[PDB]
């Protein structure tokens, strides 16, 4: 709701992050193949969000994930 | 010659509130300048305030007013809650006088030459229908906050009642010191300083004027030996 | 377990480690302590085949 | 965060380090980069803070007794060559500043970053996954400082009175900040009450129901009696949460921290318990407490007390000189009666010392210690235990304040070697029972979502006796809360209170109570009918995350590090032996007998033995 | 047999384990780490290890 | 007092010592000196009240 | 000291770690004065190893008998017998401290005794037939130097006491200001400090030596040891403190010792402490300590390494010890001595050159690259190899001394060995952030922050404090002693005077009357069991002389207003100060910070080596892998275990991938799994995977 | 409110001790402006002290000499108590010779031109027979604690013995705030503030450079205009 500005990795707030996956191993492993495949690309799709100065792949597929511009399944 | 010059950066957070930012100073003088800086800033500074009142509907037993549904704590209250800016440095008398049914506020006092109200829009009562208010106020300028002082050698003139005066702007100030680098060494002080003032001043006309306090009493102090090896800054 | 029930021994043995644990004053939730008896009861002993 | 030292980041980082310096044009080749890095030349330390940056590492301290004794944070590099760790986690790790090590280690792939970044990471494991109780909460020095910050004191300069004939309200002030300007002129106490007319606090729920009939909103004002300090507190909780106005006790602590997980997010948690560790720790270090040999004060009443008791004493040594009473006797009849001067002088030092004493300040703010050792300390050290275990019948009077002789203190001395003893065997036995129930519970996972089942077992809320109102059990939060229901509670009527599948909180029981009911049906693991595993439904809600159990989780490796846990602090019977006796399902030491079959008991005393008989009401056998 | 002979009596295990020539199924959540391979718990599992991403048709438009 | 140096330092003791404390390394000396056999050890066994020491 | 008065139960015919009890390692009464009941181990050896009383002999049966005095119709005889356990069984032993007349008749009706089966009594003064030596019977050396030890659990005794023994020794070395007087005779019976063998007077002396012209024709001339190494690397150095012309008499000390001053025990410093709490820097038994400590090094320490290297036979041909390495930068090999020994006063640092030394390689193989490289640069493919002496990671200091030895000098070396080159390095340490401290009552430390002199809090006449103690410890500890030290070490650093115009004082009324008054810096003794009492201390604070102001900075209930350094105000609360007997334990993060990357592995699990020695891997146990079950964390899981660990493909590919910039590679069957395979496939068991 | 800006006055108590009364100032401000001064005087004064040593016969600090009482570590103890005041701004060197009997105290020392020893009294070390002593010290200016620097990073030969330097003149300083009376009210304070200096720098002048850095540095919060 209303909180202070997060500082380091605590940005995104986890809770929003959350909203978007059915469980926390669903989360990390949606965002561990969107890291993947950004640090796939850096070295022959790109990071939609605007990276920072030298914002690592983990964080980009956060934000992504963050800010809807992504979607995922469940195999099984 | 210092190491490296620090440099002052201000960011507004409200209309009467912003954030003022020194770095990077040497290790040890981020306290050194923050806690005589708030203290300068938050009693030096000179204003003017409401000091006492007097209600011509009350002599004794301060509990309520006739004629209006705030008590007289509130009252007294929101009369602290006014913003004024006097130019005799010398006491003065304000009246203010409503009738009938409504709501009374600062825009409805009337002031005389110098004296000046800078939130007319301040709400003071709520007058009830066939109901005077008629009250006076005493202003003058000072410094800090000083209570409220006593009238016990008023038995001559009983009814009047001393209020807490606030003359300074400011209004709170707050400061911290964190760790910062510069190149390789991280022992360097980045002082960060939060002030909030009145609608009468802005917070960087308050930072001047401690600044200017603060350097003549410590030039104060510098004029024992002009020709001294102190830590200079360059330009 | 043999004369009254496995439904009763099961609440005697958390009984037990219950008391035990809060004797000392410490707080731990039964659903633990009913899972270790869960899996402590899961065979049976055949008489005759 | 966690402070980690120049030298271990550069040994760790060396291989990113090696490509940053390579990619970035300060070496040539892996080799010259690999060659600098050696020579820790000053690239190196420029390259190596951009490196870390956003780059967890995972902290553990040796044992790993449960789940939280390894945690990931975001390392930040510090001069020398020890490790910065938050104090908030110390209860976690169970670490304490005396010399304790811990273990960094750095995940390689992307799958290990996001996993320390969110699920070990620390500020996402704020309560106990054991009992859910909050672990990152103030403790020890903070505690002492938001107590002395919340207390109130009668008779503080600056204090409300009321108006009179002469003069209205004194301790009145507009706003939070004139109080704190009248607070730096020594003018108004910190703990002094007051009036004061708040505006960006929301007033307590009956207050705001009271004054703002469509809700309070940011800006509306209102005016609260209460201290400066309570003012100050409310400002470190977030802005919905309504006003306090209440002393800090460590259980008060405790319940708001546990009724903001509850209601909001993670992150606000992690904010608010920094918040509160930033004002403990400042007004902890002007509380004014100290230790000196004058605040320890001795209770006048104590030499009575013990000359009465010797003289009790010396009546009972008369008496078995005579012959009266025996050996065992005699001393029994000691015991009972130094127990009782220990009682006695113990209620006078309670009663003696004042309430602003900083030995019992520590004590009653809850932050540390207990009344025993400010008796033990200023009192008397009371009765002590020989080698063999029984009670010795000649008291240490004189207490450690006062300094004990000679040969009370090398009697002393039996019971503090078998009590370190002890303790160095409690670790062994607890980690050897914690591994065998890690090893049996290792099958126990939440395979799927329910398993649609009706089974369930009855658990006790409450019991109606004479008073007629019925009295709730006291264990009810390890056995009614986070639990599911199996059947709709129905009154006495018929109604429905609760439908099935509905968490039980503090509401649910609240609400079950009032209509009447005491016995409850409830989902269980015991009763669960799923193939493989267990279901979320029957094992209930996550004690750690506050939600339903998510598919996939380890409940059984959970459970048996829970138990665990507490293992150390078992006493060595009704202990830890008794633990592992009933978790072995071994024939218990002092059997009991168990009645087959109802029918009357007849009994026949016997040579060292009883022998008893019962004869079945219907049957014969 | 591979989680009983790591627990306790290794020999006896191994033994009737031998006699009996009794296979083991490679899922106990203890066996999973000695072969290496990643436990079937948490993140482990088929469901979330499955899992397939990929960007959004609106979001992939604006690139 | 037996050190001659004694730096001075000032005593709150209130029992006098009737006894001073003996050489702190006797347990090793001693047991060594009785092990190989020296002069001294044969004159303080036969001073203890035993003859033909061995 | 200690080490050599050590009772042990352990080894061949004595007990197992793993098969003793409770009731073996419990405290027994027929210890008293034979075995100390404090000093004992803290670990899984508590009880298993203790040390021998102050008083205590052996008898040449092995027995411990300890000294008692013969009483005889209630009056103490000068007689003494030395008894063993059962002997003292069969007698009643009244305690040291009871009141006795002049004549030696005990002034009270009733004693204090212990009986046959240990247990404390009331006795008749006629039933007494033995007493005790002294108060201090029952405890050992170290015991016996804790002040104020009866106001101090029996726990923190024991930590306080085996933390006296972890002590470094220091440049600069003062006694205490408050302590027992034991302090003394220790210090000589350890050994270090050097004794006049006769009374003469003092001829010349040194640095270096002492030389003694006795009362007759004998001179004497004494060595001092001057920065000799000690088994655990720390620096024991010997100095005179008598001067020329000086008359000594036998068994006076001439030089002190490592941890002595002037012929004392002096193994901390006495500095000035203030007992509150600070901003949360000495959270859960942290210290700050003031810059000044390290500006005047008042904690700082000399530490000695040794490093050993030898040229032998091989063969391919004998190893030499040469000045000219192959592939390495002339600068590099700049402060090396023609031999190729690092040269005396140089200052080596990580990875930097000791001693030169090379060994044939006999056959090469060169790879085709290398090959081509060596062509284009024509560099002659050298027949030795550099095997050369680097100084270990993370060292540094100073080389003080070199040794050789040559066979061709004598020098008889082990078979084999042609060459031994010894060098030493020595560095000076100061205090810092992670450094232990602890006192005397076991309230131990780490060093959290430093802070510089203007931010500690300072007495009103600007006296800043040197360390700053939580004040949330001591009550739950049940140390109270440790403010008991304070109160007295303020006293005794600031004189004392007891105004006796109106008579002498109450609750001075049994204090002896050199304790009258003394002056500024005067050093106290407080024996244990006999010592200051808490009238005598209360009084002896209410009674301190003035500073150079003439004012007292301590009122009389030993608390001190203090300035806040940083913000300049006040503290609201008065705060108990006073000095503290701080000693620097041997546990320093210097020694101990080491990190990994990669190193050398195992030789058949191929894992990583353990132990700060090499480049040791932290330990990934058991539980840590239940935690991680726990967390869910199945990838973190398998990397930690398969990938970091021992998969020795996956290892080079993790490497290569890291710094090339890349995906983490698939891990895959770790090598412990392959190797257990291969074990059970022996022994006659038919292991298989199948698909 | 009052028109009276405040005045310092200063007495003496010894040579190199003074107090200053500054007054009158607000009520709650004489203990913040005390304890800036405190930390600005303690913290940033310049002074002059020995950056490095080297004796005749010695490698390093870790040896003796024949013939002196001292070891090279007890020398260097010592020698961190000498009180040293230089006027350029470069290293100098000083000499200490010294041959048979005697000892050696800090009025040995031959300083050149503008560098000056005001604790010549202070012991060194004591020659008996044999004991021939050569040091070469040098002196520098500077501020604060500065840790011995390394002969590599320095770029100087086996022989040099860096030590650390304390660039500071001021032992000790105090103050106290006490109620002083205006026609106001008696709010308003004074502060006394105590100094004792190294007696190498008057108390004044150290006092006039806490003072100019003090000034510089608000000069920037001034500088808003
Ligand atoms: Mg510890
Ligand atoms: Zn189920």
């Amino acid at each position: 709701s209303a909180y202070d500005t997060p500082l380091g990795i605590t940005n995104p707030p986890i809770d929003e992050l959350l909203s978007r996956a059915s469980s926390k191993y669903a989360l990390v492993i949606y965002a561990a193949k969107r890291a993947r495949q950004i640090n796939d690309y850096y070295n022959q799709v790109g990071p939609l969000v605007e990276p920072g100065l030298q914002e690592k792949p983990l964080s980009i597929a956060l934000r992504e994930i963050h800010g809807d511009l992504l979607e995922h399944t469940e195999g099984e | 010659l210092i190491s490296q010059r620090p440099t002052l950066s201000e960011e507004t957070v409200a209309e009467n509130r912003s954030r003022f930012v020194i770095e990077p100073l040497e290790p040890g003088f981020g306290y050194t300048l923050g806690n005589s800086l708030r203290r300068t800033l938050l009693s030096s500074i000179p204003g003017a305030a409401v000091t006492s009142i007097r209600i011509d509907g009350v002599l004794h037993e301060f509990t309520t007013v006739p004629g209006v549904k705030e008590d007289v704590t509130d009252i007294i209250l929101n009369l602290k809650g006014l913003v004024v800016s006097s130019d005799d440095d010398e006491p003065v008398t304000m009246y203010l006088r409503k009738q009938g049914p409504g709501v009374v506020t600062a825009g409805d006092i009337v002031p005389p030459a110098g004296v000046t109200v800078h939130n007319p829009d301040m709400h003071i009562a709520t007058l009830n229908d066939k109901g005077k208010l008629e009250v006076e106020l005493v202003v003058e300028r000072g410094r800090g906050y000083v209570p409220a002082v006593q009238n016990k050698a008023s038995g001559a003139e009983i009814g009047r009642i001393p209020v807490d005066s606030i003359y300074s702007p400011v209004l709170k100030v707050t400061y911290k010191v964190e760790a910062t680098r510069v190149e390789q060494r991280t022992d360097f002080d980045k002082l960060i300083i939060d002030v909030e003032t009145k609608n009468s001043i802005s917070p960087r006309d308050a930072l001047a004027s401690a600044g200017g306090t603060l350097v003549e009493l410590f030039g104060l102090a510098r004029e024992l030996n002009a020709d001294s090896e102190h830590i200079e800054i360059g330009p | 377990l043999r004369v009254q029930g496995p439904r009763e021994v099961q609440i005697h043995l958390v009984k037990e480690v219950q008391e035990v644990y809060r004797a000392q004053g410490v707080s731990i939730h039964d659903k633990h302590i009913e899972v270790i008896v869960r899996q402590m009861l899961r065979r049976v002993t055949i008489i005759d085949s | 965060q966690c402070g980690l030292p120049k030298l271990m980041a550069l040994e760790l980082f060396k291989p990113f380090v090696m490509k940053r310096l390579v990619d970035l044009n300060h070496a040539q080749n892996i080799k010259s980069a690999k060659r600098m890095v050696e020579r820790q030349r000053p690239q190196v330390w420029d390259v190596l803070e951009e490196v870390i940056a956003e780059h967890p590492v995972l902290l553990n301290r040796a044992p790993t007794l449960h789940r939280l004794g390894i945690q990931a944070f975001e390392p930040q590099l510090v001069e020398g060559k020890a490790i910065q760790l938050h104090p908030l986690v110390c209860e976690a790790f169970n670490a304490d500043f005396d010399g304790d090590q811990m273990a960094v280690h750095l995940p390689l792939s992307a799958e290990a970053q996001a996993e320390a970044r969110i699920l070990m990471l620390s500020s996402n494991n704020i309560l106990s996954p054991a009992s859910g109780k909050p672990l990152a909460m103030p403790r020890l020095d903070m505690v002492t400082g938001l107590y002395y910050l919340t207390t109130l004191v009668e008779g503080a300069t600056g204090e409300y009175q009321a108006a009179t004939k002469d003069a209205p309200e004194q301790g009145v002030y507009s706003s939070p900040a004139e109080a704190i300007m009248a607070m730096d002129r020594g003018a108004l106490s910190v703990r002094a009450k007051i009036k004061v007319r708040l505006t960006e606090l929301r007033p307590p729920t009956d207050l705001e129901a009271q004054l703002f009939e469509n809700g309070w909103k940011p800006g509306d004002a209102w005016t609260a009696e209460t201290t400066l300090g309570r003012v100050m507190f409310n400002e470190l909780l977030p802005k919905s949460y309504p006003f306090v106005n209440e002393q800090m006790h460590k259980k008060v602590q405790a319940r708001i921290i546990n009724d903001l997980a509850e209601r909001f997010p993670m992150i606000v948690v992690a904010q608010t318990v920094d918040k509160l560790k930033d004002a403990g720790f400042y007004w902890a270090t002007r509380s004014g407490v100290t230790v000196s040999m004058a605040d320890v004060l001795v209770p006048p009443q104590k030499q009575e007390i013990l000359e009465r008791h010797e003289a009790e004493a010396d009546a009972i040594e008369r008496k078995y000189q005579r012959g009266a009473l025996n050996h065992t006797e005699r001393n029994e009849s000691l015991v009972k009666i130094w127990q009782d001067a220990t009682e006695e002088v113990g209620k006078a030092l309670e009663e003696f010392y004042p309430a602003d004493n900083p030995i019992i300040t520590i004590v009653k703010s809850g932050a540390t210690g207990n009344l025993t050792q400010t008796r033990t300390l200023a009192g008397m050290k009371g009765l002590v235990t020989n080698p063999k275990g029984e009670f010795i019948p000649r008291p240490i009077k004189s207490s450690f304040r006062e300094g004990l002789t000679v040969l009370e203190y090398f009697i002393n001395t039996h019971g503090a070697r078998k009590g370190l003893a002890d303790t160095a065997l409690r670790t062994a036995d607890s980690g050897y029972l914690t591994r065998r129930l890690v090893d049996v519970s290792q099958d126990v996972i939440v395979r799927e979502h329910d398993c649609e089942t009706e089974r369930g077992i009855n658990v006790t809320l409450a019991e109606r006796g004479p008073d007629g109102t019925l009295i709730r059990d006291a264990h009810v939060e390890t056995s009614a809360f986070a639990r599911t229901l199996a059947t709709d509670a129905v009154d006495a009527n018929g109604n429905v209170i609760i439908e099935r599948g509905h968490d039980l909180g503090d509401p649910a029981i609240d609400a079950l109570l009032a209509a009447g009911i005491t016995t409850v049906k409830v989902r269980s693991v015991l009763t669960c009918t799923s193939a493989t595993g267990v279901c979320a439904m029957c094992y209930g809600r996550s004690m750690a995350t506050g939600k339903l159990v998510d598919i996939g989780e380890a409940v059984g490796i959970v459970a048996a590090q829970s138990i665990g846990e507490p293992g150390t602090q078992l006493t060595m019977v009704g202990g830890l032996p008794r633990v592992q006796e009933l978790f072995e399902a071994r024939v218990p030491r002092n059997k009991a007998p168990i009645a087959d079959v109802a029918g009357r008991v007849r009994l026949e005393e016997s040579d060292k033995f009883f022998k008893i008989t019962i004869v079945p009401d219907d049957g014969g056998e | 047999w591979l989680s009983a002979a790591s627990f306790q009596e290794t020999t006896r295990v191994l033994t009737d384990a031998a006699i009996n020539c009794r296979s083991d199924k490679l899922n106990g959540l203890k066996e999973n780490v000695i072969i290496g391979k990643l436990i079937p718990a948490g993140t482990g599992i088929s469901r979330y290890r499955n899992i397939q991403v990929q960007p959004t048709e609106e979001a992939r438009a604006a690139a | 007092n037996s050190v001659p140096g004694a730096p001075n330092r000032v005593s709150f003791a209130k029992l006098r010592e009737p006894l001073e404390v003996p050489g702190l390394l006797d347990v090793q000396t001693d047991s060594f000196e009785w092990l190989v056999g020296s002069d001294r050890w044969r004159q303080a066994a036969i001073d203890r009240g035993e003859e033909n020491p061995v | 000291l200690t080490h050599k008065r050590r009772l042990s139960a352990l080894g061949p015919g004595g007990l197992s770690r793993e098969r003793a009890g409770l009731e073996v390692r419990d405290v027994h009464p027929s210890h008293y004065g034979r075995m100390c009941p404090i000093e004992t181990p803290e670990g899984p050896n508590i009880g298993l190893i203790g040390s021998l009383s102050v008083y205590a002999r052996v008898n040449p049966f092995g027995f411990i008998e300890t000294p008692y005095r013969k009483v005889e119709n209630g009056v103490v005889t000068d007689q003494i017998d030395y008894l063993t356990a059962d002997e003292e069984d069969r007698h009643v032993v009244a305690q040291a401290n009871s009141p006795t007349d002049e004549n030696g008749r005990f002034t009270e009706d009733r004693v204090m005794v212990r009986k046959k089966g240990g247990e404390v009594e009331f006795v008749s003064a006629d039933q007494v037939d033995y007493m005790d030596v002294s108060p201090r019977q029952m405890v050992s050396v170290a015991t016996a130097m804790i002040p104020f030890l009866e106001h101090d659990d029996a726990n923190r005794a024991l930590m306080g006491a085996n933390m006296q023994r972890q002590a470094v020794p220091l440049v600069r070395s003062e006694a205490p200001l408050v302590g027992t007087g034991m302090e003394l005779r220790a210090a000589i019976d350890a050994g270090d400090v050097v004794v006049a063998d006769k009374t003469g007077v003092i001829e010349e002396v040194s640095a270096d030596y002492i030389t003694v012209m006795a009362d007759d024709g004998t001179r004497q001339s004494y060595r001092l040891r001057k920065f000799a190494r000690s088994n655990h690397g720390t620096c024991a150095n010997q100095r005179p403190i008598v001067d020329a012309g000086q008359r000594v008499e036998a068994g006076q000390v001439i030089a002190d010792g490592p941890c002595t001053q002037n012929g004392e025990m002096a193994l901390g410093k006495n500095l000035l402490v203030a007992i509150m709490p600070w901003e949360g820097h000495n959270y859960e038994d942290a210290i700050i300590l003031s810059n000044r400590l390290v500006e005047e090094d008042v904690l700082t320490s000399i530490h000695i390494e040794e490093h050993e290297i030898d040229a032998r036979d091989t063969k391919l041909g004998a190893e030499e010890i040469t000045r000219d390495i192959p592939n390495v930068s002339d600068e590099v090999l700049a402060d090396l001595d023609e031999r190729g020994i690092v040269r005396i006063g140089a200052e080596v640092r990580d990875g930097d050159i000791l001693v030169g030394k090379v060994t044939p390689k006999g056959e090469t193989e060169l790879t085709p690259e290398e090959r081509l490289l060596r062509a284009i640069f024509g560099e002659k493919a050298r027949e030795v190899r550099d095997t050369s002496l680097k100084v270990p990671h993370g060292e540094s200091g100073k080389v003080i001394g070199i040794r050789v030895f040559s066979r061709e000098d004598d020098d008889e070396l082990p078979a084999g060995v042609n060459e031994l080159v010894r060098v030493y390095v020595a560095q000076k340490r100061k205090i810092s952030d992670g450094d232990k401290l602890a006192g005397r009552h076991g309230n131990k430390g780490v060093i959290g922050k430093i802070l510089p002199v203007e931010d500690m809090p300072f007495l009103p006449d600007g006296t800043p404090v040197d360390i700053i103690l939580n004040t949330h410890g001591v009550p739950r500890r049940m140390n109270i002693g440790q403010i008991l030290e304070t109160h007295l070490g303020w006293v005794a650093k600031a004189g004392w005077n007891i105004d006796v115009a109106a008579g002498v004082p109450d609750w001075a009324s049994k204090l002896p009357e050199e304790l009258y008054s003394a002056p500024a810096d005067s050093t106290v003794a407080t024996p244990v069991f006999d010592g200051a009492q808490e009238g005598e201390l209360a009084g002896l604070l209410g009674s301190t002389l003035p500073n150079r102001d003439g004012e007292v900075m301590v009122d009389a209930d030993g608390k001190s207003t203090l300035f806040d350094g940083r913000s300049g105000e006040p503290f609201p609360y008065p705060v108990t100060v006073g000095y503290m007997y701080i000693l620097k334990l041997h546990h320093l993060v210097d020694d101990k910070i080491h990190a990994r990357s990669t190193g050398p592995y195992s030789m058949i699990t191929q894992q990583p080596l353990g132990g700060k020695a090499q480049f040791g891997g932290q330990r990934f146990g058991e539980m840590e892998c239940w935690a991680m079950q726990a967390y869910g964390a199945a990838y973190t899981l398998q990397e930690l275990l398969t990938i970091k660990s021992d998969d020795t493909v996956g290892r080079v590919k993790v490497y290569e991938a890291i710094v090339k910039g890349e995906n983490i590679p698939e891990p895959g069957i770790p090598e412990s799994f392959k190797v257990l395979l291969k074990e059970l496939q022996s022994l006659c068991l038919n292991v298989e995977v199948l698909s």
